């Protein structure tokens, strides 16, 4: 009576106000330490 | 440890888990009645028994929770509404026996049907007939054949039933502490553990009282006016002295003088404002007419409606393919949803309607953050006069002038006003009297201060010392005539009306002071008013987690009813109406009856 299962549903239909609309959602994280870079932006230059 | 908290984790859980049962349940009503089937009337049975099954388990869950021992208010109030139990408590088979008189006499109210004594085969129902024989014919015999009838045919068949619903009801209210039914339902207006702002039991009688007391001026000087244009109208037929027949009031049981207003207008010349015309030529629909009450709400400050509002739901009559039924409701199915069903034509009633319906959801959504058990109004009174006075506000000329609906080179004049004033007293003064009558004798009834063998009797003579009314044919003790009423007849309160008079009346007095407005009331219009709107607000968020008085005071500043506005309101009328009436008897004498001669 006091116990109970930790896990909801997230009942989804289209025709839900926006508030409660399903967002998606993706989180871009970095790190700036000293280490050797492998990944970074690309860049271009002009002709000879 | 403590048990508060545990009732905080069970209301919690008790929270989550109807919010998507009420949804479920209130999804399948939409789908219902806007779509007539029988499958439909099946998914409602079942929702139906399982919210009911679902609302019953939970208060046996929760009832072993003492009230004594919880500090938190909210959870109180909690805990308050949720224990009570309802007609659980009594025995099961006594249960039954009250559900199925319910039923029946819902069922007897509803398609009970009086024939002509002139043919057997053709018999008109109360609702598509019976009103209009007597709501737009203004032939005596007609109005009192159909008044005759239909008590006859009802009251007779429901006195027994309605003598064992009342017992049922007493001993349902002292199996819960309660000395009467009456008691029960004025039990909705009571707050305790709050300092300052609490209410008693019989407060609520003496200050209905004293309320009606201060009023009765009005009501009697508009008695006396309709007397005389009766009296105008139908000469053979009442005393000058003498009180109005129950059958010459405008309606079933004379609740409204709405209908008289074409037989006692004072100028019948002066134009009256209908929009309709300018409705066809500008070619207005529902959409727009739903624009143009979102931007008044937007005017003062109010969110627009949501999307789905205008992608779902249903805005005009389905055709013909599918039926629906469709009188003005608003519906809070929960989760952010929010919906309104009516069929729109293409009038100023509608226009109005619209107003009030939309003023509905508005207060819904007010306090859609309070949790389940908390998302009504500080009592069952605030609901319709929020929705009533947004249509009050609309209804006034400079308004629709603003909006170009009447074109501005239309003329304001004494005669105009007056009109509106009397149809609005109609519409409003005349229920009053009514509406206290019958939820006094129902007081009355429940307490027992009354023997059986007399209900009528005393029914119909307090009735003609007060509300003015008297039986054009004697009546015994046979007849059940109050459960002629909708409201009678299906278990629902009666004093709401009267307190939403109040409510309304002085609501607007309270926000067009805010306004900055000058001149009489009835003109008087709060758009473009930010401050009447974040007023407003102010108490549209709270819902009922704390007492309605508070509620109240946070809109007028005071903690009680008052009849204040209402007299200033009507004050230009009052003194038109007296001025008229220095010619005419003042009052009512109870003697007089159309049968004795
Ligand atoms: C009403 O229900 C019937 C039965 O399924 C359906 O055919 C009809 O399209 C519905 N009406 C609507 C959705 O307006
Ligand atoms: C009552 O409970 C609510 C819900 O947890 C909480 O937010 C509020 O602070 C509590 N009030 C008191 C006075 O403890
Ligand atoms: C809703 O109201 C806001 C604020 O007044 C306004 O900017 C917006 O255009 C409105 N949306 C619609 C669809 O009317
Ligand atoms: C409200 O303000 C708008 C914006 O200036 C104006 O067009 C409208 O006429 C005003 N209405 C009233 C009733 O003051
Ligand atoms: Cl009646
Ligand atoms: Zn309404």
């Amino acid at each position: 009576p006091n116990c109970y299962f930790p896990l909801q549903s997230y009942g989804f239909r289209p025709t839900y106000g926006v508030g409660h609309q399903p967002y998606r959602v993706v989180v871009l994280s970095f790190e700036l330490l000293h280490a050797p870079a492998t990944v970074c932006g690309p860049k271009k230059s002009t002709n000879l | 440890s403590t048990i508060e908290e545990q009732a905080k984790t069970f209301l919690d859980k008790f929270n989550h888990e109807a919010e998507d049962l009420f949804y479920q349940s209130s999804l399948a009503s939409w789908n219902y009645n806007t779509n007539i089937t029988e499958e439909n009337v099946q998914n409602m049975n079942n929702a139906g028994d399982k919210w009911s099954a679902f609302l019953k388990e939970q208060s046996t869950l929760a009832q072993m929770y003492p009230l004594q021992e919880i500090q938190n208010l909210t959870v109180k109030l909690q805990l308050q509404a949720l224990q009570q139990n309802g007609s659980s408590v009594l025995s099961e088979d006594k249960s039954k026996r009250l559900n199925t008189i319910l039923n029946t006499m819902s069922t007897i109210y509803s398609t009970g049907k009086v024939c002509n004594p002139d043919n057997p085969q053709e018999c008109l129902l109360l609702e598509p007939g019976l009103n209009e024989i007597m709501a737009n014919s203004l032939d005596y015999n007609e109005r009192l054949w159909a008044w005759e009838s239909w008590r006859s045919e009802v009251g007779k068949q429901l006195r027994p039933l309605y003598e064992e619903y009342v017992v049922l009801k007493n001993e349902m209210a002292r199996a819960n502490h309660y000395e009467d039914y009456g008691d029960y339902w004025r039990g909705d207006y009571e707050v305790n553990g709050v300092d300052g702002y609490d209410y008693s039991r019989g407060q609520l009688i003496e200050d209905v009282e004293h309320t009606f007391e201060e009023i009765k001026p009005l009501y009697e000087h508009l008695h006396a006016y309709v007397r005389a244009k009766l009296m105008n109208a139908y000469p053979s037929y009442i005393s000058p002295i003498g009180c109005l027949p129950a059958h010459l009031l405008g309606d079933m049981w004379g609740r409204f003088w709405t209908n008289l207003y074409s037989l006692t207008v004072p100028f019948g010349q002066k134009p009256n404002i209908d929009v309709t015309d300018a409705m066809v030529d500008q070619a207005w629909d529902a959409q727009r007419i739903f624009k143009e009450a979102e931007k008044f709400f937007v005017s003062v400050g109010l969110p627009n409606m949501t999307q789905g509002f205008w992608e779902n739901s249903m805005l005009t009559d389905p055709g013909n393919v599918q039926k629906a039924v469709c009188h003005p409701t608003a519906w809070d199915l929960g989760k952010g949803d929010f919906r309104i069903l009516m069929c729109t034509k293409v009038t100023m009633d509608d226009f109005l309607t619209a107003h009030h319906e939309m003023g509905h959801i508005q207060y819904d959504m007010a306090y859609a953050a309070q949790p389940f058990l908390l998302r009504n109004g500080a009592n069952e009174g605030f609901h319709e006069a929020v929705g009533e006075i947004m249509s009050l506000s609309a209804a006034t000329p400079k308004h629709l002038k603003s909006i170009g609906l009447l074109s501005p080179d239309f003329q304001e004049d004494n005669e105009t006003e007056i009109n509106f004033l009397l149809k609005q007293a109609l519409t409003i003064v005349g229920t009053l009297p009514f509406t206290y009558m019958l939820e006094k004798w129902r007081w009355m009834v429940f307490k027992g201060e009354i023997p059986k063998d007399q209900w009528m009797k005393k029914w119909w003579e307090m009735k003609r010392e007060i509300v003015g009314v008297v039986e054009p044919v004697p009546h015994d003790e046979t007849y059940c005539d109050p459960a002629s009423l909708f409201h009678v007849s299906n278990d629902y309160s009666f004093i709401r009306y009267y307190t939403r008079t109040l409510y309304q009346f002085q609501f607007q007095e309270a926000l067009c002071q805010a306004a900055k407005h000058e001149g009489p009331l009835h003109k008087c219009d709060i758009s473009n008013s930010t401050e009447a709107g974040q007023k407003l607000f102010n108490m549209l968020r709270l819902g009922k987690s704390e007492p309605w008085t508070l509620a109240l005071e946070n809109v007028v500043g005071a903690k009680n009813m008052n009849v204040r506005p209402l007299l200033n309101y009507f004050e230009p009328l009052f003194t038109w109406l007296k001025d008229q009436n220095k010619n005419s008897f003042v009052g009512w004498s109870t003697d007089w009856s159309p049968y004795a001669d």
